[PDB]
RNA sequence: UUGAUGAAUAACUUUUCGAAUCGCAUGGCCUUGUGCUGGCGAUGGUUCAUUCAAAUUUCUGCCCUAUCAACUUUCGAUGGUAGGAUAGUGGCCUACCAUGGUUUCAACGGGUAACGGGGAAUAAGGGUUCGAUUCCGGAGAGGGAGCCUGAGAAACGGCUACCACAUCCAAGGAAGGGCAGGCUUACCCAAUCCUAAUUCAGGGAGGUAGUGACAAUAAAUAACGAUACAGGGCCCAUUCGGGUCUUGUAAUUGGAAUGAGUACAAUGUAAAUACCUUAACGAGGAACAAUUGGAGGGCAAGUCUGGUGCCAG
RNA sequence: GCUCAUUAAAUCAGUUAUCGUUUAUUUGAUAGUCAUGGUAUAACUGUGGUAAU
């Protein structure tokens, strides 16, 4: 069992395995691990069949019915019972985080692309992390950049190109998940570019430009992050 | 209960080991229940009676016996009907021979166990009716019983 | 008779379902044996005792006490449809 | 300087697809035929991306050793180019072309009992560093060799020979691959996860109970009281002897407690078994009747042996 | 799935690289160029052979 599902080692024996989808599988959240085990909803495994067939929650726009759903960072979880919506997102200590959002905030995603090229017939696309690839967007859209979606849509709203000092998160490596905004960007051997990080406290961190996703400027980030 | 009933069990065996025991091994019969018994039983049974390998004893090998397979009277009738019942018959009885050679020159006396002491007349063996075969199964036209 | 006491009483409104946890106390009897309880608890809400499904019951030590958990559906019907099928035949 | 723009032709193909697919809405025009037209989906299907993979690959990190100093080109070693093969890179393979590679910074070779090792992974809330789990590495399904499907196998729960076993035959043929044990083939798919078209069905995955007391632990086999009758009981001492006292009873007798069993329910569980809880019973000695081991005397119209009576053994 | 025979830059561990590749399933994008053609498997009906499938 990986380390940020909040599972107890207790309650059984074999861990919920991942099913293929959107997100890579060990970025990967199931939505097992999301109803019964931390959101308490359900009691058994079967019970969560039972919710999923009546279509209570949607994910990201979707109907979405499946057991071991992969769900991953920065994904809009809406249930339909309590009128209330959910984003993932990862906390500091090494583990994931349900937050409570708002209608409007349920709208709107963000996505990091991760490859841009020309598709058929003189046409643009980016590809997100999510794995939704849209047409047309804006040439200033390029490499690492967030896009925010629609939803409604798959439309692009709002897009935030990569420069230096915005507020960024990190989806990977030692440092992964926090603040830091930025210092700059360093070049190295075999690219593993190290865009370095300084956080609330003023302090340097390293990880990949892989694992870095931009949340925003200096000063606001575009969605609610969970205070506390 | 089990527990009423796993304690009459060691009851049972450390009762028999104080007699018997070389190793000894009584087991657990299930039920009458349909005039016969389930089949693992019957095959622990079969197991447990074909891994015994017998010693041989101080008696037997000092002296010729045998078990009486099938019995039969050889006289006339006509000797019975003149005679009226009143004749020692002539008896010819059939066995499987054990433990030290029965010698053949007719005329051994030889001991029926609650008759009295008679002696033997004529001899003859025979094939017998369940032969041993001559690493695999029994094929089961070989297994064979005689009554 | 018995006296029930009702903690962490919380809302499931994905099975529409009222959940709390179920804190029964012996005075001096044996035990609740459940279908009494599915009496009590019935009358306590309103209930129409078969949308209620108790089933946690461990005893307290020494008796006096047991502790468990209680489900208690909306729409009696319900609890043909979320419940497993050992708790639909006790 | 500030912004702002740029950076299909011509042919081919054992011609692939361009839907003889399904569900809700039933509407619109006129020449009124059951005509013409028309919404929202769903499923295919091409290509792309995504993920589950798999394949190579980059880099950094293994134990002993100079009594291994050269190693490789002695199945290509180093590379060039061209072709082939493959999912693809590629000396992968082969032509042709150059003589290189690694090395005292230890190459290469040898030893490794490499049951040793990997934070691979939690772990032990004082057992001092304990545990369990996972990973070894390779080969095989009687032995060789060749093949076929499939996203995946160079698959033994496939085919073809060969070599060797081995079974049925009416002698014409047909058919087949050791494993547990010696010196439970029970119940169950709830939980757990998995599988599926998927609440349902299923899993000898998984859990439950049986034969398996070895060893080790907390109880029980009795509490309490009255009356009677006797005068003696114990301790020390080598001998004589001394010391001290409410002690003794194969004695009557009264109630009061109780579990070892026996025995309804409830709880538990998927269902049980069991524990838990709990009614109904259940103690007076021939009982609801624990043993092993040591010390010591005594008895007969007894027996035996010895003896300088009746004694000694 | 079980069983037999011990590998030192190999395995393994992480790390890339897949613009070097293939991918059933997962997900996201995406196609303007006859009220019904023509075949076809059997089952079955009945006859037999063969020690036998």
């Amino acid at each position: 069992a990986p380390h940020h599902w909040l599972l107890d080692k207790l309650s059984g024996c074999y861990a919920p395995r991942p099913s293929a989808g959107p997100h890579k599988l060990r970025e990967s959240l199931p939505l097992i691990v999301f109803l019964r085990n931390r959101l308490k909803y359900a009691l058994n495994g079967r019970e969560v069949k039972a919710i999923l067939m009546q279509r209570h929650v949607k994910v990201d726009g979707k109907v979405r019915t499946d057991t071991t759903y992969p769900a991953g960072f920065m994904d809009v979880i809406t249930l339909d019972a309590t009128n209330e919506n959910f984003r993932l997102v990862y906390d500091v200590k090494g583990r994931f985080a349900v937050h409570r959002i708002t209608d409007e905030e349920a709208s709107y995603k963000l996505g990091k692309v991760k490859k841009v090229q020309l598709g058929k017939k003189g046409v643009p696309y980016v590809v997100t992390h999510d794995g939704r690839t849209i047409r047309y967007p804006d040439p200033n859209i390029k490499v690492n950049d967030t896009v925010k979606i629609d939803l409604a849509s798959g439309k692009i709203t709002d897009f935030i190109k990569f420069d230096a000092g915005k507020l960024v998160y990190v989806t990977g490596g030692r440092n992964l998940g926090r603040i830091g905004t930025i210092v700059h960007k360093e070049r190295h051997d075999g690219g593993f570019d190290l865009v370095h990080i300084k956080d609330s406290l003023d302090n340097t961190f390293v990880t990949r430009l892989n694992n870095v996703f931009v949340i925003g400027e200096q000063g606001k980030p575009y969605i609610s992050l969970p205070k506390g | 209960s089990q527990s009423t009933l796993r304690a009459s069990k060691k009851r049972l065996k450390h009762r028999f080991w104080t007699e018997v025991y070389q190793g000894a091994k009584l087991f657990y019969l299930s039920g009458v229940i349909n005039g016969r018994y389930p089949d693992r039983e019957i095959l622990n049974l079969s197991r447990f009676i074909s891994v015994m390998k017998f010693r041989p004893l101080k008696w037997r090998n000092e002296h010729p016996y045998m078990l009486a397979d099938r019995f039969t009277d050889l006289t006339h009738p006509e000797l019975i009907e003149t005679q009226g019942l009143q004749i020692d018959r002539k008896v010819a009885i059939y066995g499987y021979l054990h433990g030290t050679p029965l010698p053949s020159a007719p005329g051994t006396r030889v001991h029926i166990a609650g008759v009295g002491d008679f002696s033997v007349a004529q001899i003859e063996k025979l094939p017998d009716p369940c032969p041993t075969p001559f690493r695999k199964r029994l094929d089961d036209k070989d297994k064979l019983i005689y009554a | 008779a018995v006296t029930i006491r009702t903690r962490k009483v919380i809302s499931n409104p994905l099975l529409a379902r009222k959940q709390f946890v179920v804190d029964v106390l012996h005075p001096n009897r044996a035990n609740v044996s459940k279908d009494e309880l599915r009496e009590k608890l019935a009358e306590v809400y309103k209930a129409e005792k078969d949308a209620v499904s108790v089933f946690g019951f461990r005893t307290q030590f020494g008796g006096g006490k047991s502790v468990g958990f209680g489900l208690v559906y909306n729409s009696v019907a319900e609890a043909k449809k979320f419940e497993p099928t050992y708790r639909l035949v006790r």
